[PDB]
């Protein structure tokens, strides 16, 4: 079988890339899955997605937090503004990344008016949800939101989204 | 040229402009450019304006309205079709005596439509919705708080409610 | 320009104005300009209109039906095809004495066919087709409830039948 | 303009209108366009009408018919390539004496092809298919039914053939 | 297999997005299934869908008001318009919904004025659907109906909708 | 497996929607198979399919009444001048429909006289096939065919296509 | 126009028409159309006709032919690039002394290529194949078993064949 | 020609250029070659220059910048409808004295937008960028760290802003 | 015509050529063409040359290189927007004292980018390569080892580093 | 099977030609199935791929310098600027590539200001990473990567990215 | 199942037509399989391909040699100066060919000097390889690879690339 198949069998939600209304339905499919066959084994989630949508991401931040299992993310690669949310999504301590992770936080994505109110509606929700796990204030995360900012693996352990940052495991 | 691009130009040199589609980037620039052509080849006759538009943007009939009131000529505005959101808009901006319209004429009272700078394109429409909200009720004569109700309610009108609103002077039902 | 377009060119000059296809958006625009034109031109004359078209929109014709009254010339209507719901109320609307009709023509007594805003899409299609009911039977001078039952059936009439109706005043079979 | 419309236009000034396409809702328009040019610029000369149309409908065809008989000029047919069910009945539409045909046509004495209403399209079409035998037969002066025997075996015909048949009156064979 | 297959063996339908003509045959063919299988064990739906046809949305209601199994439907995301008949639908004291729910509540999707007429028609009836379940009148419906009212999980409450929104499970 | 499979293992033929010369050949097939393996035992078929051909359908309402087992026809949403034929070909006493279905009959589906010559005979047969089975007249169903009827659950069931309409089996 | 619609038509003020593309329903109305032209504006010169054509079908031709024939002018048909089942039928329609060919010809004697009507289709093309067979013998002077043998073999000929076989009189290597 | 390309060529005989584009690689070209007809004709004159662009480059405005210092005519540059990121510098670019704006224009002071040689692309556009904010201080008289204040904002503008600014000299709310 | 086809036209009448594209097999040919017909209509006049070229080939521009040295005229090359590897020959091919250039302007010294015949086309390109590589040194005056280090470094230039280079000869700040 | 799960089945990676971000979630995946399998095992993997990006190489470095187990990185065909990296990750003693071998060195591949800087940084990044395993220094390998410099098997071992030529096993 | 699992159950690698980029993944990867199934059995190679790529080309020529088990190439058809390489390949005194092959040897398929260069190099080293198995000299094979040669089964066997011709086995 697939390698998805053995991952998801040791309880792995491999999150795919660009996230949006049709890829979202199959990543909460899997966390009703594993939290109804073994509710007390954490479950890990390897983050690699360049961004995405919003509509669907505030589905899935929930979901993560109803399970009773522990979310472990870990980051692959980058997050374009809609991943880090659920790498910072995660149980407090088993937020990890590789050494060579982009943690991007940038701005996510009558029909003028309404559309610029959900617009900040929808911003200053991802504002507060980021703060309330980094510890944070809103102002300091939306000060540092309008520029494209580009966090290192080594600059988002001290910021409140990983908590600690894998090391080599080569024994040679 | 064609059919429909010779009978225009032939119009042009009566100093009669058209408007049957909707405003927008195009269209407006087509529009200052014969009112500009009409007012510097003379400056002392009038240019009827026949307004059939079901639509158009904002922010391109301000081009148009600043051209038309830019032009020392007395623009004489008609009302042909229907006005939808952008033509009456235009329809009050000629000058007070020379509105007229049709007797089967529509005009809708109502507002237009419309990545990272959708703050600032929604500052730059809230700055230019209130703009129009002032124009209108010194055209028409009626008070500010008339229009703010009657845009959003999408009240249609006939020939006979727009020349007792403020909209249009006269009802042209046999004439030359 | 063009075969088509040289052609219709050329008939305008002599004061003849074609209808051949379904009025819409696009081709009622080009009727009223051309008929302003040819009313701007002259004011003394007639104008030849001959109707050939299979169907249409009620809010396009209704502006070409204001235009020909705003003309202070003697609009010639003619039934050189089919009128189809739309082409016999600008048939119909010629002067008194100069709607003819050619032996072989089909004039089908109908209405037109035809988001968030369709209740008042339905309110003003059902406050102008009233008003083509109004006008219909103040131009045949049938009573009002004929034409109420004829629509409906898509009644088609013939050259002999529209003109006892009250459609047309004359039948054209060798003339100049 | 192109090289086949300016031909076409120089024709036009000479009195020579062309048909070599299926008559439709278009060539129809524009040859009545053409035919009421050429019978208002003189109501004193001849008309040609070269006629080569592998089809076409009857509708159309219909208001070409009657666009022929309403000018006061006479119209002069020619069968240049072959008639296909809508060629011969323009052919035969011509002034008795004036009908001719190249020594190589084919005239294919046949009749044309062709949701809810397709009751009343039926209709429609078997009131006018009875009128075109009638007037068949009333232009080549056969018994009525013997072109209703002869148009449904698509019995074709040659220049010879169309001679004593009471379609053309004369072949030329060499002549100006 | 896939993760539906297994949330179908605990009874979970999964209802997708955008349903329409062609994805409510298969949701009403599980209603069926579910049915006959064992009558007494409830059925859960997970809500998530950005809106939908009516002409299937009547044929999925009374479907769900037709078999002896009881509903439970559990808002994920959203429903603009279309899936908030199906989550008011549901078995009384058995309507949840995530904090981060989103209820809208807007207007729905010759032929002008017969269309004009079926439209008021479907308009009307889920108004009355919508107040036979909340327990309000057609009239105060219609009058958030004509805006595009934004429910969120505690305003959709005290409105009829649902009756008791899903807290966090999280043990850390 | 799917839940059709599962359907059509209880004997149940799901009709499609728009069904055509391609979707006949297997409503038909299925009518040949649950006829050979019990012969006793009914067959129901849940309908909901806005419109179809015609050319199809006369090869499947035959069908129906070919086989040897009853046909249990329900309707589910709505029937477009198509299925209602086979709605009303059913066993008597065992047509049944929702409360909001939406039995629809309206005017079905040289080119030009033989094109009409056959819609006219496709229109009296079906006539002739509706007025067989509700005992009514052929003129009285021509009469109401012209204009677009649109039946209800209960306007159908004293009309003669229906003869009872299912009420809901919730225990809450 | 265009820089290939200019040439041809300053050619044709000097009854000049030419023929490079495969004689369909479209070319052989737009040639028959200057040919009758031409013809119309002077009745006592000559119409050089440069033939350049890879194929065609002869039911287009034959009108070609007969316009032609036709005309009371002298036609002079030229072989300029190469005559391919329908240049030939051309080439050889001129009058007798004024079939010219160039020396790098390359004339291609052989017939042209070519639902429920195949058997009225092929019984027209078999009327019109035998008499393209007695034309063709009539003008080479050649018998007429000959091309009937010459035909299917796609025997292809050379500007010196050509001219002892009986296509063309002359040679033109060096001249006005 | 067209409506739109023969108004735009009456108004070029009397010295009006246009700009309703964003301007890039073509418009830019047709810019320059109008300004540079304008100036061979006559050389004591003026060219007024309306402005309407949504946006545009700095490669090809700056080619535009150097044709209109070229010319040794007066440029008159007008506001027509809104300046984003392109259209100031080109409205600022005029003669001090001649630089109007309409009462409805929408200035925005904003920087343009914008395989292995990347590098050099950035290094070009890095010593453009910073000629363009010597020549905005140069014309509004600003000091140089105002502009790389107000650009990165998106801090957009009005007619009575602007003219305070220093980007225009007069608001033309009822001349000639 | 259009409008950028009008304004070029009027600017032959001049004697100025333009070139706002990449130099290809279509554009080369217009230019030669242009060149041919302005040395043909005056041999004591100069023909300016505006340069903007973002690129082209090789192959094609010494065809306008050999074009320019044909015409007996005094060619007067202008740096108008940006020469990259194909306009910074042209621009050196004028005569010495009238190759001028805006004070804005980017002159990229590169050479150009470019089945079983890539042999004889890799040595057809390293046959004019080195010949253009002569003709730069020829003109600018510089040592020939000096292009061929700074033509693989892309190393770009301004207005003031391309005269003292050799490549322009004035700087036109404010003239005619 | 195919024989693709045939060599899945020995450890065995086939990196596909042209990766990018979705073929690198893919061997992403493999690499969390074999380290979990089996920790003390190599894993080989051949490389064939005419270049790639560079947004998903950084998140296959790390991953292969993540797992327990060795990698053994064998060289088919060609390396396009971004295989090559890969191929020099691998365990040093361990990597191999056939004498017919292409280890190419290019160029990899407001939006015009930070775009330059994106790729200034990757850029930095790969010199870095190649001159960590080479044991080269920055400088030279800049100064050989501006020219599109294309390393046959004999030159490519005493650059530093492999260690051993391949020699043939032919018996005759 | 598919004859090509029938075959490849016997060892045969039925090489595909058209060998290009995508097509020498799958032929490299079956050459590693049998290899490492059962060593010292030869693997036999059915050839039919007209032409292909040649940066893939030696990516399979030296594989070929690579493996321990001996190649038989049987030519079906024709090689259009791709297959002929492989053709040539193979165990000396192994190399078959039916009498009707058309072994074909033609020429094989800044961005001008480069690609020149590149295709000059691919050249020689494609006449190198053909000298290097047909015992002949570089010059005499560029002397006839300018011209489109096409070589005969009877032509093939004097030139170098086959052993011996086969014959028909018909019994009658």
């Amino acid at each position: 079988s697939n390698p998805y198949n053995k991952l998801f069998e040791e309880r792995i939600i491999f999150l795919g890339v660009q996230v949006d209304d049709a890829s979202a339905n199959d990543i909460m499919a899997q966390l009703l899955v594993l939290e109804s066959l073994d509710p007390d084994r954490d479950i890990t989630m390897y983050i690699n997605s360049p961004g995405g949508g919003f509509t669907s991401l505030m589905a899935i931040y929930d979901t993560m937090q109803y399970v009773r299992a522990d979310i472990q993310t870990v980051c692959l690669g980058q997050a374009a503004s809609a991943a880090a949310v659920l790498l910072a999504a995660g149980t407090p301590g088993k937020r990890m990344a590789l050494p060579n992770a982009r943690v991007l936080i940038h701005q996510p994505s009558s029909d003028l008016e309404i559309q610029a109110a959900e617009i900040e509606r929808m911003r200053t929700l991802m504002e507060t949800t980021l703060a309330r796990h980094t510890g944070k204030d809103a102002g300091v995360i939306r000060k540092d939101t309008d520029r494209d900012k580009i966090l290192t693996a080594e600059e988002a352990k001290d910021y409140g989204i990983i908590d600690t940052v894998l090391e080599y495991r080569k024994l040679s | 040229l064609s059919l429909t691009d010779s009978v225009y130009e032939r119009l042009l040199s009566e100093r009669i402009i058209f408007l049957g589609s909707e405003v927008n980037d195009e269209i407006a620039n087509r529009l200052c450019a014969q009112i500009l052509l009409l007012a510097a080849e003379d400056a002392s006759k009038d240019i009827s304006l026949y307004i059939n538009s079901p639509g158009g943007s904002i922010s391109a009939g301000m081009a148009i309205y600043d051209t038309m009131v830019l032009a020392p000529c007395d623009i004489a505005t008609y009302a042909m079709g229907m006005a939808a959101s952008m033509g009456e808009f235009l329809l009050a901006a000629g000058t007070k005596g020379k509105r007229y319209a049709l007797p089967h004429a529509r005009i809708l009272m109502h507002q237009p439509l419309g990545a990272a700078d959708i703050a600032i394109q929604a500052e730059q429409f809230a700055v230019i919705k209130k703009e129009m909200f002032r124009l209108n009720a010194e055209f028409t004569g009626q008070p500010i708080e008339r229009i703010e109700a009657d845009s959003d309610r999408d009240r249609w009108f006939t020939a006979a409610e727009a020349l007792e609103y403020g909209f249009v002077d006269h009802i042209i039902t046999r004439a030359h």
